[PDB]
RNA sequence: UUGAUGUCACGGAACCUUUGUUGUCUUCGACAUGGGUA
């Protein structure tokens, strides 16, 4: 016990020796800290034996009389725990106890260094909240730099103080904040001092040599051992040094080694360092960044979580888009570029808070098979933050569908928006077409365009539509004209031959545009007059199947504002009181034709929380995904206004969101029909009545579009064209 | 040539200002400079010092005028008088030269392209823009241009945070200055025109100037036409000279609390006697005299001067006292700096939208009434005495910040829509429902007439293991009172027909009384209610209405608001789609049948009454006055409920009371919140359903050796009285979220905790060891029977066994009143006692029902009034609400003495410092203490002992946590924490201290009050034959202190303490009933030295309660034995035990045990087992050395019939007795020699004559 | 003390976590004085 230890130390005390005084002070401070925190040791209710001698010794010791050594030892005791929570709480305690002692004017170098290191570690341990770095982290690094600066005001060549200062400066540079003052001068004072054999100073030495053109340390850097646990850091630093030494073959070999041996979580700084290295090599005109970027993308694409069929999940990384921009430009083959572009579509990326929320929902829904994997991902991401500082390194694929599966009477069109290329002043857009009835070598084409004006017009139309609803038909017309003017190759008849339906696979904001309704500049012709159209969220969802066999229909409606004449008083069965129970029964019934005319509400933070508004209940899309014994193979679905209702406003041009279309695609639904924006009730009634009256859906949609576009063109009515426009088909049955 | 135009702007609210920066930093890459662009500016006369004045630039006014002109043009469909207006130009080829660009969407009213770049004429809008200087906007400055020392001379800096919605905690903030409009209400400038501007352009400029409604973050109207240091030094010097340095913090707190009024100085408390000899205010001149003259001085006569004087003294004393510590210095305010500014992007796309020609403004007016205390955090860095502080204006008035009101509106709108907004600072505006609604809302800043000082509450933290307050856990918080009324105003400019449905629903929620608007909402702070609401709609699309609005400036000054309020209509619209609130109210009713107390040392020291402990009282704002009322703290209630919830739940085998709860996700954290989250339940203060005044109860500590009152602080408390016949009713409510009410697990946990609290296991308030705060029942309402569902054999007890004590009583000899019981020389100590953090397995928790029956006249005087029957004093039997009672402290002490003697524990209460009596440091101190013996006594020299009385007994038998008796002074180690270890025993706690507790450990037994169960039977008939509830008087003989020198004759080392004093049972009260003396037989005469009392007779019956928790089988066996001793033994209780008064007997009748949280069992069929286990434990400790047990049984042997022993003290000499008995003078040189005295006094029942 | 064809800062709640608790019968009999004596 603390009292027993104090008694033992007091028994053998020498007033001229030092070690006795340090031990006695350490025991007293330990007892006082144990008194500070309400631990279980407070139940001890004894005193000290030999009262006169003990009192005399205590009085003499207090009259004669380190804090810094004790708190240092506490710090190294903290620096080898297994749990980040334990490390964090211990660091909080250490900082809280050291504040006043350091604030005292006559503070010592050991005390100030300990506090600075504690601040640096706590700043490193901070967690993310949203789209930007926390401010507490930056303030912690600033505090560490302030402590090092006050130490360096008095003393000049403190190795550890200079190292901590440089670590804080480099981490600030890694964050959005720019460098501090005198950074080059300090980096020059430490370069002059000497050479340390540490992974976490090799970065500083690499920066110094790359800045001041001094390759003296590269020999020592390259001649390091290979008996460590973070071998990828050695491989990357050796590759950089060899590149400074022009030993390009060695650079390459270290490149494949580093890419082959890499960690899982993206919180490790290794991935950011790799991306920075690739960008530097590209800027320096060395033609091996292409192969390095290709291999890095190939390694990186396999990190994802499978929830539900045809749906995948991932954790957010800032530079993934940039890396996928660097790999796309590196690739030369058109088919490989198409694969790289398709690697991003139909994928959901979430943050720590969203992952925790979905884990809680799964726990409430009793899904161990998913909860365990979520906990593994969360704890891995949490633990992989300070692995570089603490010298630790804790430890699938999917099949590819050949492009030859397309029929002989179809054309496939892919899209991809290269943000980095657009920022470089070039044409960021890319249209990648494919043609089955041509020579094997000449079966692919690459077309480029600019999308800045199109994005501006889309934003203007979206703002107007949100503000005044129907008072934006002219803006929609302008948007369609902009689409046609920005992609003129659709109307040349040599790239896309006549009588050949097209299959659109958009990427980014192009999902929410009517590409099938492009207007060519009073003679005006519409795109749909020449070819039909289909849509797919991604190419890897391609899986043709036949239709159903039994004949039946079902209607699920929660719309009291409008009564659908033909739909209700017709051939299909009517269920006005549509509850979640009856909805589940309908999905499990496997009908031939299904309709769902209800409302919805979006969710901008968690995509899985978007709700369908039913009678006295709200059914999230996640609940739709997690339904047992679902039978919908080879069945058509007509949907309603909910799909257009639960779409959040777009913010970034390369953003994507999941909806009921994807939810029903996960159930292998034969087809889906839905609108892009708020549809009209009477037009919905007429169109769906025609669609259920006939069998084929593509022919129905084409004939209906021609029938009503005749009436439109008879008078040039933008308000009517606004009603004709929002209609499309998703899926590809047999 | 040009023409000038004077301009003046008058703010209706405080406006924000930015800090000075160097010209090098004044660029577009500086985030702070870019952020501080819409505020005012500070100009320095010279850049060395901060002397200067503020100003406003003309560019901001130009931008505001342009925005107003655009709004007017879209309202008017692009026409001024006869000329159409082009949409203007906002495109620049060289963007790098522009410090700031436009992010909002420009308004659209026409389809024509802008004018040509080079043209001979321009539209009025283009002329106003300046595409041809046409219009020049000057700088706005104060009239006369005065100079101030710095920015802090006109305003103060305030922190403004951003609160996360999902969690409920802020992670970043920013700072800005604030200047009050009362002192700095107006600025003036000029506008110059080039004498060629069209009349249409001038009309548009005038209309835009009138339409501009706010600037610099405030609403505006634009028209065109030193004894404290000395006193602190004196007080500190006096305290240092008198060595009373430990009371500095308490003195500072008292002096600070005196700021309420100067009349409190005249009514400072006094000592018990009534003279000016207080332990705090008369340390010295004296502190009382210093404060008196300070209040007397003419310059401090003023109230504000007195207030600032008291605050300065408190701060100075606090800073002086802070440095006296000698250990680790912890800091609780840490790791909060998260300053962050928005970053407006420069690559933003340019957009244009058409909102339409329809526009309506809806005005809403009312009040905001504070139903509970509120707390708006605003901590000043210079004032360090108080931890948490509130926001006040420069004239010391409460404030209701627009920032807080707007944030609460945004939170409520998000709650209604059920869709959090994840927008980030910078970029184009967000386009969600909440942001769209909030973009058109305007709110005002209010203040109150009430300007009294704030009231401050203290808070602590309880150690779950030892049961006492945690070490170094004390902090205080300022709280504003309840009942303050703030004016309320709200304007919504939008295109919708009336207000939105979401706003209507939120306003209805506020009207119903769910405006949780302030901080500290967990402890029930800041609930408001909207009342006297009025509203109207104004259609600005109409030409005449728009012209009237522009002419009257929209009625924002008071002179227009007066007419607008006349035009207003009473009521509020009902919503179309109403959604229920997120919180539900639960009512609480508590019934208490015992006294109650909630300590507050600051009020105890400040109040005129000299009581040590007082109850908590809070003030209510009645207009511009205050009204104290007694209540129970919401913090204390929350702590009790949380402990009850935690102590019965476990996580992976670990009780929740042991976990750190830092970054935790346990049931307790999810329900009650944590540092990283917000709680889901809010507690409010409870108020009694009456206005009962406090009473006064006084106590005393009895020395175990002398038998008199130890020289301790005679203490008293002021609880609120209660009785079984007149219980205390306590009422209140707490709020619970709907999700918690839906969660079955949380409902079950809360129900279990409430059931345990209702069963009577968790007392409320302090001093519960003596029966204070016993909850009789508890119930709740308004939960739809979801939590109250869980809030829902008698064999004859064995009789006592016959005693074995045998004593021979002759009928010729006279005996002595008291004898000593010599204890064993072995005490069984233990270092670690049982913990309070859970209900340990294998231990028993339950209740005991006792039954006390009187056998001899009992006296328990009521000392509130010392002249009941008419110098000569008089007293009456203890009564409370006209009901005869016995306090629980008397029974606790009576049982504790016998338990200590049985278990052979330490002397629990003892006077170690007393020194008896009959160059080096030893000689002088003996001389200094000798003069006080001569100079103070009611009645060759003394033989002063060289050692204190504490050294005259075995070290094992001294108190465990005692005083310092060894040579040397511990005053050196006052600051250092190791002082306590030099006072405690090296081996731990004895069995008595384990059960009844000590100063650093909580006990495990609680004693309740006792009630008489029948009509009283008085010893003497009363004055009124028709009043059987009052008795007559009886005159007792003289009573005097004991003399310890009788049991310790000489100073030789062979004399030691003999043991514990005990009194015998006899029938000498018969002579006291008559007028005869006990021993001389003469008549007792009235004198101012003796007393008169009211006494009961035999046969009366009482009954009381004992509660215990975590007791082993052997511990409970000995406790029951100490109550029901034997058949033929009796206790002693009350006053005048030496004369025979006050022999009682206890009889146990029922024992009930606790099995789990719901099921209780009758434990009457296990008393023989516990008694057997108790005796076995004594055998192993003492095999056959059990002689103190039988000596105790001899002294407690009650005489039977056919026996009448004669017991009385001897007289001094043989010349003063009619009976011819021996005397003290001849007994000393007789059988009672010095070398044989101790042997005689140790044998029970031995005669002296 | 501003600079001009471009300022949503009424674009941001100082927010979140801690029982003034613990220990005490309003109790009661031996002297007091300096020398006395020599
Ligand atoms: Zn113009
Ligand atoms: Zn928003
Ligand atoms: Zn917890
Ligand atoms: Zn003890």
């Amino acid at each position: 016990n603390p009292i027993r230890d104090i008694q033992d130390r007091l028994k053998t005390a020498k007033f001229d020796n030092k070690d006795d005084m340090m031990n006695l002070a350490s025991s007293l401070y330990k007892y006082e800290k144990q008194l500070m925190d309400s631990s279980e040791a407070t139940l001890c209710q004894q005193g000290l034996s030999n009262r006169p001698n003990s009192f005399s010794q205590l009085s003499q010791f207090r009259d004669s009389d380190q804090t810094g050594k004790f708190w240092q030892n506490e710090y190294e005791a903290c620096k080898n725990f297994q749990t980040h929570k334990e490390r964090r709480e211990t660091l909080e305690q250490i900082i809280r106890f050291l504040q006043n002692g350091a604030e005292e004017k006559d503070a010592d170098d050991l005390l100030l260094k300990t506090l600075a290191r504690a601040y640096f570690h706590r700043g490193l341990l901070y967690r993310p909240k949203g789209f930007s770095v926390p401010a507490r982290k930056v303030e912690a690094m600033k505090k560490a730099i302030a402590y090092c600066e006050i130490i360096l005001d008095k003393n000049e060549e403190e190795s550890e103080a200079l190292r901590i200062w440089l670590y804080a400066a480099m981490e600030l540079r890694r964050c959005g904040e720019e460098y501090p003052e005198n950074f080059a001068e300090k980096l020059f004072y430490l370069a002059n001092d000497g050479f340390i054999s540490e992974l976490y100073d090799i970065r500083l030495f690499l920066e110094y040599t790359e800045r001041e053109e001094d390759n003296n340390f590269l020999d020592m850097i390259l001649q390091e051992n290979q008996d460590r646990e973070r071998l990828f850091e050695l491989c990357l630093y050796k590759a950089r040094a060899c590149f400074h030494l022009n030993q390009l073959n060695d650079v390459r070999i270290y490149g494949e080694s580093a890419i082959d041996n890499a960690p899982g979580a993206f919180a490790d700084p290794f991935w950011d360092e790799l991306v920075e290295f690739i960008r530097m090599l590209r800027n320096k005109k060395s033609e091996l960044w292409k192969e390095i970027a290709i291999k890095a993308w190939d390694k990186c694409r396999e990190k994802e979580m499978k929830v539900g069929n045809n749906i995948y999940l991932s954790w957010y990384w800032a530079r993934q888009r940039e890396l996928y921009d660097l790999a796309f430009m590196a690739q030369d083959g058109i088919e490989k570029k198409t694969r790289i572009a398709d690697s991003l579509k139909s994928r959901t990326t979430l943050r720590i808070q969203e992952l925790n929320e979905l884990r809680k929902d799964a726990h409430r829904k009793q899904n161990r098979r998913l909860e365990d994997k979520l906990d593994r991902i969360i704890e891995q991401e949490n633990e992989a933050r300070d692995g570089a500082y603490l010298r630790r390194n804790p430890p699938g694929k999917r099949e590819e569908i050949p492009f030859a599966r397309l029929p002989q009477n179809w054309i496939a069109v892919h899209f991809y928006l290269n943000e980095l290329e657009s920022h470089e002043g070039g044409k960021g857009g890319h249209a990648l077409i494919y043609d089955p009835q041509k020579a094997e070598k000449d079966q692919w084409q690459d077309k480029s365009f600019d999308y800045k004006e199109l994005h501006r017009k889309f934003l203007e139309w979206q703002e107007n539509y949100i503000l005044n609803e129907e008072g934006s038909a002219d803006f929609l017309v302008t948007l369609c004209r902009e689409i046609e003017k920005a992609m003129p190759f659709l109307f040349k008849s040599e790239v896309i031959p006549e009588d050949r339906p097209v299959l659109w696979i958009p990427h980014g904001f192009l999902h929410r545009l009517p590409l099938h309704a492009a207007m060519k500049s009073s003679n005006i012709e519409i795109f749909w007059e020449r070819h039909a159209s289909r849509y797919l969220p991604a190419w890897h969802l391609f899986d043709p199947a036949p239709y159903s066999r039994e004949e039946s229909s079902t209607l699920l409606k929660n719309f009291e504002e409008y009564d659908f004449q033909n739909l209700e008083n017709g051939e299909i069965e009517v269920y006005a009181p549509s509850s979640p129970k009856k909805v589940k029964e309908a999905i499990r019934e496997n009908p031939a034709i299904l309709l769902l005319l209800c409302h919805g509400e979006a969710d901008m933070t968690n995509p899985f929380r978007s709700c369908l508004k039913l009678k006295n209940k709200d059914m999230t899309i996640f609940d739709l995904l997690t339904v047992e014994d679902v039978r919908l193979s080879g069945s058509r679905i007509l949907l309603g206004a909910c799909e257009s209702d639960m779409v959040p406003p777009l913010e970034f041009s390369v953003d994507e969101h999941l909806s009921v279309s994807g939810a029903f695609l996960s159930h292998k639904a034969g087809e889906i029909v839905a609108g892009l924006w708020t549809v009209d009730s009477e037009k919905v009634d007429e169109c769906y009545s025609y669609l259920v009256e006939e069998k084929d859906f593509l022919r129905n949609l084409q004939e209906w579009q021609m029938a009503e576009t005749e009436n439109f063109r008879s008078e040039n009515d933008s308000s009517l064209f606004y009603k004709i426009a929002p209609f499309r088909i998703i899926g590809f049955p047999a | 040539m040009t023409t000038t135009m004077k301009i003046s702007i008058e703010f209706l609210e405080p406006f924000r200002m930015t800090k000075w920066q160097e010209s090098t930093r004044r660029n577009k890459n500086n985030k702070e400079f870019v952020r501080g662009q819409a505020f005012a500016r500070w100009h320095r006369n010279k850049k060395d010092n901060t002397k200067g004045r503020p100003y406003i630039t003309g560019t901001l006014l130009r931008s505001a005028v342009i925005r107003s002109a655009e709004n007017l043009l879209t309202l008017s469909d692009g026409k001024i008088s006869e000329k159409t207006c082009c949409p203007g130009k906002f495109d620049t080829e060289d963007k790098d030269r522009l410090l700031q660009l436009r992010q909002r969407s420009t308004l659209r009213w026409t389809d024509k392209n802008p004018c040509p770049d080079n043209a001979e004429t321009y539209c009025p809008f283009c002329e106003l823009l300046g595409r041809s200087f046409r219009i020049h906007f000057g700088n706005l400055s104060l009239p006369g241009k005065p100079d101030f020392d710095g920015p802090k001379a006109i305003g103060s800096q305030r922190v403004l945070n951003r609160v996360d919605f999902k969690s409920g905690k802020a992670h970043d903030f920013f700072k800005a200055y604030e200047v009050d409009h009362t002192r700095f209400p107006r600025f003036e400038g000029e506008i110059t025109i080039d004498n060629k501007v069209s009349a249409e352009a001038r009309k548009l400029l005038c209309d835009s100037l009138k339409f501009t409604d706010r600037l610099c973050g405030a609403l505006c109207v634009i028209r065109f036409d030193n004894l404290a240091e000395k006193t602190a030094e004196q007080i500190i010097s006096i305290l240092d000279d008198n060595k009373k340095t430990e009371y500095t913090r308490l003195l500072a707190d008292a002096i600070r609390s005196l700021r309420r009024s100067s009349k409190l100085v005249a009514g400072l408390p006094k000592d018990h006697d009534g003279k000016d000899d207080h332990y705090l205010w008369d340390i010295g001149v004296t502190i009382r005299q210093i404060l008196t003259t300070s209040a007397d001085t003419k310059e401090l006569k003023n109230a504000g001067k007195w207030r600032e004087f008291c605050e300065k003294l408190g701060e100075a004393l606090y800073l002086k006292s802070k440095d006296m510590s000698g250990g680790l210095k912890i800091t609780r305010r840490i790791l909060g700096d998260a300053e962050f500014h928005g970053k407006p992007d420069r690559l933003e796309k340019s957009r244009s939208v058409s909102i339409g020609s329809v526009l309506k403004e809806t005005v809403v007016c009312g009040e905001l009434v504070a139903k509970t205390p509120f707390f708006f955090g605003a901590i000043d860095e210079d004032a360090k005495q108080t931890d948490l502080q509130v926001l006040l204006t420069p004239d010391n008035k409460y404030r209701l910040p627009r920032s807080a009101v707007r944030g609460i509106l945004r939170r409520d709108l998000q709650t209604y829509f059920d869709s959090p907004c994840n927008a980030e600072l910078g970029g184009r505006p967000c386009m969600c429902k909440t942001c769209r609604i909030m973009r058109g809302i305007t709110v005002m800043d209010a203040r109150s007439e009430y300007n009294a000082p704030p009231e401050i509450r203290h808070r602590t933290r309880i150690n779950p293991f030892t049961g006492t307050v945690a070490e170094g856990a004390l902090f205080n918080m300022e709280v504003a009172p309840e009942g303050i009324v703030f004016p309320f105003q709200l304007r919504y400019r939008g295109s919708e027909d009336g207000l939105p449905d979401a706003l209507k629903t939120v306003l209805k929620w506020w009207a119903e009384g769910q405006a949780f608007m302030s901080g500290a909402a967990s402890t029930g702070k800041g609930r408001f209610r909207m009342e006297n609401a009025k509203y109207e709609t104004l259609d600005l699309s109409d030409e005449n209405q728009r012209n009237d609005y522009l002419k009257n400036w929209g009625w924002r000054d008071e002179k227009g608001l007066e007419e607008l309020k006349k035009r207003l209509n009473s009521g509020l619209p009902e919503p179309g789609n109403y959604r229920d609130p997120k919180w539900h109210e639960i009512n609480v009713s508590i019934e208490m049948a015992s006294p109650f107390i909630n300590g507050d040392p600051i009020r105890a020291a400040v109040d005129k009454r000299g009581t040590d402990v007082v109850t908590f009282v809070k003030y209510k704002a009645e207009g511009e006055e205050a009204k104290p009322v007694c209540a129970y703290k919401a913090e204390s209630f929350r702590g009790v409920i949380r402990s009850a919830v935690a102590r019965i739940h476990m996580e992976d085998g670990v009780p929740l009371t042991e976990l750190t709860h830092s970054d935790c996700e346990c049931l307790l954290c999810q329900i009650f919140g944590s540092e990283y989250e917000a709680g889901k339940i809010r507690f409010e203060d409870l108020v009694f359903e009456s206005d009962p005044e406090p009473v006064t109860f006084d106590h005393v500590a009895i020395d175990r050796f002398t038998g008199g009152a130890a020289d301790k602080k005679k203490f008293d408390d002021s609880p609120l009285p209660g009785s079984p016949a007149r219980p205390l009713m306590l009422k209140g409510s707490f709020w619970i979220r709907r999700d918690v009410l839906e969660d079955e697990e949380y409902c079950k946990a809360l129900g279990k905790a409430l059931a345990d609290v209702n069963n009577g296991l968790y007392p409320l308030g302090g001093k519960s060891a003596i029966g204070y705060g016993q909850v009789k029942s508890l119930g709740i309402k308004g939960d739809d029977k979801r939590i109250s569902r869980l809030m829902n054999t008698d064999v004859a007890v064995p009789e006592k066994p016959k005693t074995d004590a045998e004593v021979r009583i002759e009928a010729e000899k006279v005996y002595y009143p008291h004898y000593f019981v010599e204890p064993h020389k072995k005490v069984e100590r233990e270092e670690k006692p049982c913990g309070h953090q859970k209900f340990h397995e294998g231990r028993l928790t339950g209740k005991i029902r006792c039954k006390l029956i009187t056998k001899t006249p009992l006296i328990v005087p009521d000392t509130s009034n010392d002249d009941f029957f008419r110098y000569h004093k008089s007293y009456a039997f203890f009564r409370l609400h006209k009901q005869i009672m016995i306090p629980g402290s008397e029974l606790r002490g009576m049982v504790s003495s016998v338990y200590e003697t049985v278990t052979n524990s330490c002397f629990r209460i003892f006077d170690e410092t007393k020194r008896l009596s009959w160059i080096p440091e030893k000689a002088r101190i003996k001389y200094k203490e000798l003069l006080r013996v001569y100079n103070n006594n009611p009645q060759i020299s003394r033989t002063v002992d060289d050692r204190m009385i504490g050294k005259r007994m075995s070290a094992d038998l001294r108190p465990c946590h005692g005083d310092w008796v060894e040579d040397g002074d511990l005053s050196a180690l006052n600051a250092y924490p190791e002082k306590r270890l030099l006072l405690r025993h090296p081996k731990g706690l004895c069995p008595a201290c384990r059960l009844f507790g000590t100063g650093s450990y909580k006990g495990r037994v609680r004693f309740g009050f006792a009630s008489l169960e029948n009509d009283p039977e008085w010893l003497i008939p009363g004055k009124n034959p028709g009043d059987p509830f009052h008795g007559g008087p009886v005159m007792l003989s003289l009573l005097e202190r004991p003399r310890p020198t009788w049991s310790i004759p000489g100073s030789d080392n062979k004399f030691k303490v003999p043991g514990r004093k005990f009194y015998v049972h006899h029938h000498a009260w018969k002579t006291i009933k008559d007028g005869n003396h006990p021993t001389t037989g003469k008549a007792i005469e009235q004198s101012p030295n003796n007393r008169t009392v009211e006494a009961l007779a035999g046969g009366n019956s009482f009954s009381f309660e004992i509660a215990f928790e975590n007791l082993k089988e052997w511990e409970l066996g000995l406790l029951i034995h100490s109550l029901q001793l034997e058949k033929g033994l009796a206790h002693k209780l009350g006053m005048a035990k030496s004369m025979g008064f006050g022999s009682v007997e206890i009889d146990v009748e029922s024992v009930r045990l606790r099995k789990d949280w719901k099921q209780w069992r009758n434990g009457n069929s296990e008393i023989p087992n516990w008694l057997g286990k108790g005796f076995a434990k004594l055998k192993e400790w003492f095999r056959d050395e059990l002689d103190f047990i039988e000596n105790l049984k001899k002294l407690l042997w009650f005489p039977e019939g056919d026996q009448a022993p004669r017991v009385c003290y001897p007289m001094l000499r043989k010349k003063d007795d009619p009976n011819g008995n021996s005397g003290y003078e001849e007994l000393k040189d007789g059988e009672f020699k010095k070398e044989d005295r101790q042997k005689k006094l140790t044998t029970p029942w031995t005669p002296w004559a």
